[PDB]
């Protein structure tokens, strides 16, 4: 009885405090900036072979290799140059929802609703790739993992947790509590100290990797979250939601700075990525296409409109000449 | 090209081929969905994820019994949904009537079939014969309601039971008439604890559903 | 990882033989297969090689017509069947491993061999038959006729050492790739058609041949052999 | 409670510095972004 | 006057054609079918129909030895189409499962050749014997005199399709009248009853007369002239029905009426 009293005031100190800062827009300043203009870009390379739809997608730090994951139970390794297969990794359960590949490049983690991250070893004397470990203890279903390093890895479960595990005993280290709906989307920061979590109940968190404690709390979309980017100088969100609408987020001012929306668009947004320097917004859609955003202007630069489905997939590579998008016609595609 | 990328070339193209050939197998297997609450019987019909497979007339399929609002998305290709109701617990039908209608009018499962078991009926039968228990305490318009006249009672049984078990069917066909347009069918059945029959209701229905798919793709519907 | 050759003996001119070749610890059914030739005073040889799904065979142009090369995965052998023997043919026969795909190491692995007694190309030359030298630095060098620089940025040379009594062993591949097990005191370097080996600090394990080999195209080419005598 | 405390005790900047950040860092590595036929490996 | 018809011909074969290219999301091992029943159609249209008109205008000759054979290719190639797409709709109802396993482009191309080899075989010796017999193809005045081919091709042309089409609309009809005695269920299983009525009964009596005609011409001699009287009107109303074809095969899926709609 005394207590909810006691946050709402802290509350509305919070609510007062950031308030006090709003003295300019992204809007106002930018006005001296001129439009990036019309972006054209065209499929350059097209990879066959899955059957089934492809849920994720992820690339190497050489800028060649490329994982992707699909229902119909196999992982792919691809040489996008040339459209050679590599390797063909069975998985013990069809329902796959997200992979990774290691910064090394030595090794691939995948999971899904068998609430399980599992490791893969792609350099071996005997010529197989094989099983390097099982990581358990989450209670529901496993969303999205990133490395940190060959040892250490970050996962993201249905049952409002994350946890920072310890690849060599496969032992829980940080438990990081405080969301009250599923976790959908992680994102790494660049210098490996902070992670960024979205959830179901419309809601972000900034967390402290070494201590396992939440810094801030981010508001304002109406329904869940379905992926978060991290802008490359470590000090801004890109989120996305099913209401149609994307959001940049600010860890130094603690509060919203632009909008990304239109009429016409009323389908909910599956992916969110930047290109190197930060000017273009990339973001999938349910209307079967991709549009690309001015990030400084919340202006729509162009689009790409090759896929029969959904798009679930989208990244960039870290040179910066592709991206490459996937969908649930089972194909993926290579742009420039 | 250099001798080694026609080696890479050949590994590629060997990928490819076995690919091809595990698809061929996968395509010859049916796949259900159950969903169902507690005290429903879910586990009883055909006897993370749970799995469970049989065989009748030499075509397989595969149930997949998870644990609803994130995964259920993965499940939009599957040929038909089995949804489970206790019919002998009248405080809970209510409940039972919402997560109906939030399976039937979810935007993910536009196109898919559900097959319908209303359970446990011998335990509605002792309880509407000994007369403890009223639905008229729970559904006033069932005061107002007169069995159809053709209805096709099981021979010996009595007018107080088919009554009710129209009723209750009733209830539930009347959410999936109000909306779905032709695209998808609601298949009502009656069971209980003891049937075995319940694997060739599925496969007639299933066949069923395939049937009207080949129809509409030839433009005859 | 192990490989096991058989056969071999003493035939008459005219004769025939058959060779067999056990493999064990690795997958061997992904893997394609060289055999390669030595002479007591001639150094290395190719002779033929099978792909991993029996798909292409290629043969040397001193042996075509008279050998044949055969693989059975079920069993994990591999065959040479030779015919009409002359004394050319008197030396000792290697079984090398090679598999082939973005970031392989395609020559990492040799067997320990067998012995037979008998009664356009791209042309790689060493020349310096003995280096006399612990902790000095030795370069060694290689030359070519033909660039080995192809369009794609790879350039095909190779690096392998023979210790007294012992198998060739692998060093570097494509010029500058170091080889799993071997410790960072190797090092190699060069351009177009000339090319050199340096080794930081000698120890009594750096004894023995050195050879260059180029893997551009078919027959693949051997140098004559650089010894270091310490 | 104790969460809310402990993020009302964050050092704040303002809206404007913030915002001018991410247009020097959009500006000053615009010539490395190939998004924004010799070259190109594809 | 009459030529509106060979206009309607070839706008409907184009449709057709348009509306499986462009509107997409139509799988190909029943719609591409479709696409060669169109073609065969517009080419009956474009080197069938014109010249006939040429010789109703003259009422004398100009053309025949090989018009004679490019008629005769066409109407072949469209009549052996029907036949095909009613074996496999017979198929598809009572196998539903091992059809969809079936199901694939490997089919479609083996029909469109098998249909397009059978079509080539009656045509090849029309110009053959033509051209070394003038009085085979001019009586008295382009026509077909030979009893030899006459009395031969008609029944593989005709006789034989008719007879496996009819076996297979009993087959099929009964096939739906069983399965309904197992709700929209039922309600969409009369509909295609009514469809396969109409399409039998229009193939029936578009063909039929020209061919019992041009059997009694030469086996029951019967007045020639009430014979070739007749020919001149009956061979219209086979011509007729090429564009009538690709449509009621078409306009009863709401997609084909909406592209059309959108489209015309
Ligand atoms: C009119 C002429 C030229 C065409 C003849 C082709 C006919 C016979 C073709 C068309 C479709 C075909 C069927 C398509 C699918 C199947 C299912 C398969 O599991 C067995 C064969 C079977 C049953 C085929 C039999 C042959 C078939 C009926
Ligand atoms: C005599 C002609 C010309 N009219 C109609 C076309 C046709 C089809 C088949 C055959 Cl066997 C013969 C003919």
């Amino acid at each position: 009885d005394q207590l909810r009293q006691e946050a709402e005031q802290l509350k509305n100190q919070i609510r007062d405090a950031r308030k006090a800062c709003a003295d300019a827009t992204l809007s106002q300043i930018t006005n001296n900036i001129d439009p990036v203009g019309r972006i054209q870009m065209r499929t350059r390379r097209t990879l066959r072979g899955h059957l089934a739809k492809i849920y994720a997608m992820h690339w190497g730090t050489d800028s060649r290799l490329l994982v992707s994951a699909s229902q119909d139970g196999k992982l792919i390794i691809w040489d996008s140059y040339t459209t050679n297969k590599v390797h063909a990794i069975p998985l013990r359960s069809s329902w796959v929802m997200t992979c990774a590949y290691a910064p090394s490049g030595n090794y691939v983690a995948c999971g899904g609703l068998d609430n399980i991250c599992s490791i893969y070893n792609l350099k071996t004397r005997e010529g197989n790739v094989r099983v390097s470990r099982e990581l358990a203890g989450h209670t529901g279903y496993l969303s999205c993992c990133r490395f940190l390093d060959d040892n250490q890895i970050v996962t993201s479960s249905g049952d409002t947790t994350c946890a920072l595990w310890d690849i060599e005993t496969g032992q829980q280290t940080t438990t990081f509590t405080g969301h009250t709906g599923d976790v959908m989307s992680l994102s790494l920061a660049p210098d490996t100290r902070l992670f960024v979590s979205g959830a179901c109940d419309a809601s972000a968190k900034l967390w402290d990797v070494r201590e396992g404690m939440c810094r801030q709390t981010f508001t304002g979309h109406e329904s869940d979250i379905n992926a978060i980017c991290f802008f490359p100088n470590g000090n801004a969100f890109a989120t996305g939601s099913d209401d149609a609408t994307c959001r940049l987020f600010d860890l130094r001012a603690d509060q919203e700075l632009m909008t990304y929306s239109h009429d016409n668009i009323i389908c909910g947004i599956t992916s969110v990525s930047f290109s190197k320097s930060g000017r273009l917004l990339l973001a999938g859609y349910d209307d079967f296409n991709c549009n690309v955003w001015d990030a400084l202007k919340a202006d729509r630069a162009g689009v790409l409109a090759g896929h029969d489905n959904r798009v679930s997939c989208l990244g960039v590579t870290d040179d910066g000449m592709a991206v490459a998008t996937g969908s649930w016609d089972s194909f993926l595609k290579i742009w420039n | 090209v250099s001798a080694e990328d026609k080696a890479a070339a050949e590994r590629s193209k060997m990928i490819d081929k076995n690919l091809r050939e595990d698809g061929e197998k996968a395509r010859r297997t049916l796949r259900l969905l159950l969903l169902g609450a507690d005290n429903s019987g879910k586990s009883t019909i055909v006897k993370g994820i749970f799995e469970t497979k049989f065989q009748v007339d030499k075509v397989n399929f595969h149930m997949f019994d998870v644990g609803r609002r994130k995964w259920i998305q993965c499940f939009n290709d599957v040929t038909a949904i089995i949804f489970v109701v206790d019919s002998s617990d009248y405080n809970r039908l209510q409940e039972a009537l919402n997560d109906f209608k939030s399976i039937w009018n979810n935007r993910w499962l536009r196109t898919i079939s559900v097959i319908l078991f209303l359970n446990k009926q011998d335990l509605l039968a002792e309880k509407v014969l000994a007369g403890k228990s009223k639905i008229e305490d729970y559904f006033p318009e069932f005061a107002r309601y007169t069995t159809p006249e053709d209805a096709t009672p099981e021979p010996g049984e009595d007018p107080r039971v088919t009554r009710a078990k129209y009723f209750i069917r009733k209830e539930f066909v009347d959410i999936s008439t109000a909306s779905g347009d032709g695209r998808h069918i609601c298949y009502p059945h009656f069971t209980c604890a003891v049937d075995t029959e319940n694997a060739r209701r599925i496969f007639n229905d299933c066949k069923d559903i395939i049937l009207q798919m080949n129809l509409r793709e030839y433009n005859l519907v | 990882v192990q490989l096991v050759e058989s056969g071999g003996g003493l035939v008459q001119p005219g004769g025939s033989r058959k060779l067999s070749c056990s493999a064990s610890g690795f997958a061997f059914s992904s893997f394609g297969m060289h055999w390669v030739r030595q002479a007591p005073e001639k150094g290395l040889e190719w002779v033929a090689y099978i792909s991993s799904g029996s798909g292409t065979i290629y043969y040397a142009d001193t042996v075509k017509g008279r050998f044949t090369i055969s693989r059975d995965d079920p069993k994990n052998t591999l065959f040479l069947q030779m015919t009409s023997l002359r004394s050319e043919d008197t030396a000792m026969y290697y079984c090398v491993r090679s598999i082939y795909y973005y970031g392989s190491s395609p020559f990492d692995f040799w067997g320990q061999g067998t012995t037979l007694t008998v009664s356009s190309d791209i042309v790689m030359t060493q020349a310096t038959s003995s280096v006399p030298v612990p902790g000095e630095s030795v370069s060694i060098s290689c030359r070519s006729s033909k660039s080995l620089l192809h369009s794609n940025g790879n350039t095909y040379l190779y690096w392998f050492l023979q210790r007294p009594g012992q198998s060739p062993q692998l060093l570097i591949y494509r010029m500058s790739n170091l080889a799993s097990g071997v410790p960072d005191r190797f090092s190699g370097s060069g351009s177009g058609t000339a090319f050199t080996l340096t080794i930081s600090r000698l120890e009594a394990e750096d004894v023995g041949v050195y050879y260059c080999m180029q893997h551009l195209e078919y027959p693949l080419t051997f140098g004559a052999g650089t010894k270091l005598e310490l | 409670v104790e969460q809310l405390k402990m993020e009302a005790n964050i050092d704040r900047i303002k809206v404007s510095k913030a915002a001018a950040d991410l247009m020097a860092y959009c500006e000053a590595h615009a010539k490395e972004d190939p998004l924004l036929a010799s070259e190109n490996p594809f | 006057s009459i030529v509106i018809i060979i206009i309607m011909t070839i706008g409907g074969n184009i449709l057709v054609i348009m509306a499986v290219s462009m509107e997409k999301k139509l799988h190909n091992a029943t719609n591409y079918f479709l696409m060669s029943l169109a073609i065969a159609d517009m080419l009956v249209g474009l080197l069938v129909m014109p010249l006939s008109l040429l010789a109703i205008l003259y009422d004398y000759v100009w053309l025949c030895p090989v018009w004679i054979s490019l008629d005769v290719l066409f109407s072949t190639a469209s009549i052996m189409h029907l036949c095909a797409i009613s074996l496999d709709r017979y198929v598809a109802i009572r196998n539903p499962i091992e059809h969809s396993r079936f199901n694939s482009r490997t089919k479609a191309i083996m029909k469109i050749a098998i249909v397009w080899a059978i079509s080539i075989g009656v045509s090849v010796p029309i110009p053959v014997i033509g051209l070394r017999d003038e009085e085979k193809v001019f009586v008295n005045t382009c026509v077909l005199n030979d009893p030899n081919f006459v009395l031969i091709g008609s029944f593989v042309a005709f006789f034989i399709p008719l007879t496996i089409m009819v076996i297979t609309y009993c087959l099929t009809i009964y096939v739906l009248r069983r399965q309904a005695l197992m709700m929209q269920a039922i309600n969409n299983e009369r509909k295609a009853s009514k469809v396969l009525g109409i399409v039998f009964f229009v193939f029936l009596i578009m063909w039929c007369p020209f061919f019992i005609t041009n059997i009694l011409s030469v086996l029951c001699e019967c007045n020639q002239k009430l014979m070739e009287k007749l020919l001149n009107v009956f061979v219209w109303i086979g011509y007729v029905c090429s564009g009538i074809n690709p449509l009621v095969y078409t306009l009863f899926n709401k997609i084909y009426r909406r592209a059309f709609s959108n489209y015309l």
